[PDB]
RNA sequence: GAUGUCAUACUUAUC
């Protein structure tokens, strides 16, 4: 099982290891023993489906400061912290009209997500690190 | 005696014509008023190789015949394909005896059928001019685009559907292009939605 | 193998005034490297375009000659 | 200035088919793509230089959201 | 790519 030795288009052999022809069967099977041949051989999903909804109801306060959300959520008897997220007003159940307004949304998983419109551009900064945080002895989260 | 390549090409009124062996030749204005002509052709690439054109397409893949479609129409290539299979699995005895007592009518398609190929269903095959020569790597070098238009492969790459509503057959990039301006390269481009009607140009761009 | 450089016209040195004096070990490399983008950054050094009139031009000021005679 | 680097782009991307995508926003007088000759496969990177500087600035900044094959092309000046 | 000995194969309606 040669891997170099191939047949053209004119009846002939054709070695591309060394790139050499031949036109008779004899001369391609000779062909192999060499140097030149011995040379150019020689160099060559799941935690969203159990996820449970039962949209209770959310407490969350906001309070004009100058240099910040409070919820009040119950106890999720789990380390998962409930993650906010700035999104935009396009998409929607409804889709309804004039809707070109950012939303920020705290969601977790035993309770609901609850959203808050901002008018304004840029006035706070929606990254959970940065500027959040979520007190487990209390169960409160806040966002500034 | 024999002069530079810049003494050549600030002599001559056609610099662009002008090589670097043709300083050292025996006429280098003669050369240079020559190659520099109206109707005149240019030397092979051949000339100053080492294979003769002849040893490159060596080891790379040709096709053995492009059949045309007025030769395939006639259906004389399915039946030579037919009759080479069935001789190619006789032996030496059925090959001795066939010639002995022969088989006539191996295909017998028809008798007019390749005269009204060859003179009704003649085709004109793709010519080309007297200047346009050949080279070894003519028939690879087959790259040789049009500001706002798009084929199909690069339509079916990116992933933008051409249609006739402006909403979604312009790429996302475009917007950019409602962001910053049109583009300093093409002041005559027109594109649809900034400058150009949205149901008119259905092209998704206009060099006018 | 020296046969195949030899042959070739390769291990000639050769001088390229243009960019910046650089060395070139073959006539057919420094005319495959003279329409390349390294020659053209250094010809777009000095503001000559590039075109096909300058493919030959190996010094600066015959370069300079042939930008300004053009 | 002229020359602006794209990067993120597939082995299937061939050098007409991103003269193409890069003539959409401006006429590129060259490109260059580096690909190994062993294998005969494309590095994913390529260089487009164009007639001006600031014409590859308007190419390089206009090209930020082109996706190619699923995976998006980034352009760098260069 | 060149040299020097052997083999294979082809063309010019050669005899």
């Amino acid at each position: 099982k040669d891997p170099y030795f191939m047949k053209n288009h004119l009846g002939s052999y054709e070695c591309k290891l060394c790139l050499t022809l031949h036109n008779n069967e004899g001369s391609y099977l000779a062909h192999t023993q060499g140097k030149k041949h011995q040379t150019n051989l020689a160099r060559r999903v799941e935690v969203k489906k159990f996820v449970k909804i039962g949209r209770p109801g959310y407490k969350v306060t906001k309070q004009r400061d100058s240099e910040l959300f409070q919820i009040d959520y119950p106890e999720i008897a789990e380390g998962i912290m409930p993650r906010h997220r700035f999104m935009s007003a396009y998409e929607q159940r409804i889709e309804p009209p004039d809707r070109r307004w950012q939303y920020l949304l705290m969601a977790a998983e035993p309770y609901e997500t609850i959203a808050f419109k901002v008018p304004s551009r840029e006035i706070d900064k929606a990254e959970g690190k940065f500027w959040t945080h979520w007190n487990r002895e209390t169960k409160q989260f806040f966002l500034q | 005696n024999r002069f530079t390549v810049a003494e050549l090409k600030q002599l001559v009124a056609r610099p662009d014509v002008v090589e670097m062996h043709d300083v050292t030749a025996q006429d280098p204005k003669l050369l240079v008023h020559l190659k520099a002509t109206r109707n005149s052709v240019p030397v092979p690439r051949h000339w100053c190789f080492k294979r003769k054109y002849l040893q490159g397409k060596r080891g790379i893949e040709k096709p053995p015949f492009e059949l045309p479609d007025f030769i395939k129409r006639t259906g004389i290539q399915e039946m030579r394909e037919a009759l080479q299979e069935k001789e190619e699995q006789k032996t030496m005895k059925s090959k001795m005896r066939e010639k002995v007592r022969p088989k006539m009518g191996k295909i017998d398609i028809d008798y007019q059928k390749l005269h009204d190929a060859f003179f009704k269903w003649q085709t004109k095959p793709k010519l080309t001019i007297h200047g346009d020569l050949y080279y070894e790597g003519k028939e690879f070098e087959t790259r040789l685009k049009k500001p706002g238009d798009l084929s199909d492969e690069l339509r079916i790459s990116l992933g933008m559907p051409v249609g006739p509503n402006a909403h979604k057959v312009p790429p996302p990039w475009l917007i950019a292009m409602q962001r910053y301006g049109p583009p300093p390269s093409y002041p005559n481009l027109k594109i649809p939605g900034l400058n150009s009607p949205i149901p008119e140009s259905c092209s998704f761009g206009y060099h006018a | 193998p020296y046969w195949l450089y030899k042959l070739h016209g390769l291990n000639i040195n050769y001088n390229c005034e243009i960019c910046g004096n650089y060395t070139y070990r073959g006539p057919k490399a420094f005319q495959r490297h003279f329409a390349e983008w390294r020659h053209a950054h250094g010809m777009r050094c000095l503001g000559i375009p590039n075109t096909a009139h300058f493919a030959n031009v190996t010094q600066i000021e015959d370069a300079v000659s042939l930008w300004a005679k053009l | 200035d002229a020359t602006v680097y794209v990067g993120g782009l597939d082995e299937k991307v061939s050098e007409p088919l991103l003269w193409e995508l890069f003539l959409q926003a401006g006429p590129v007088v060259n490109t260059h793509m580096p690909k190994d000759r062993v294998t005969g496969q494309h590095q994913g990177y390529g260089f487009v230089e164009f007639l001006s500087e600031e014409d590859a600035d308007y190419a390089i900044k206009i090209m930020n959201m082109i996706k190619l094959y699923g995976k998006p092309i980034r352009v760098n000046k260069a």
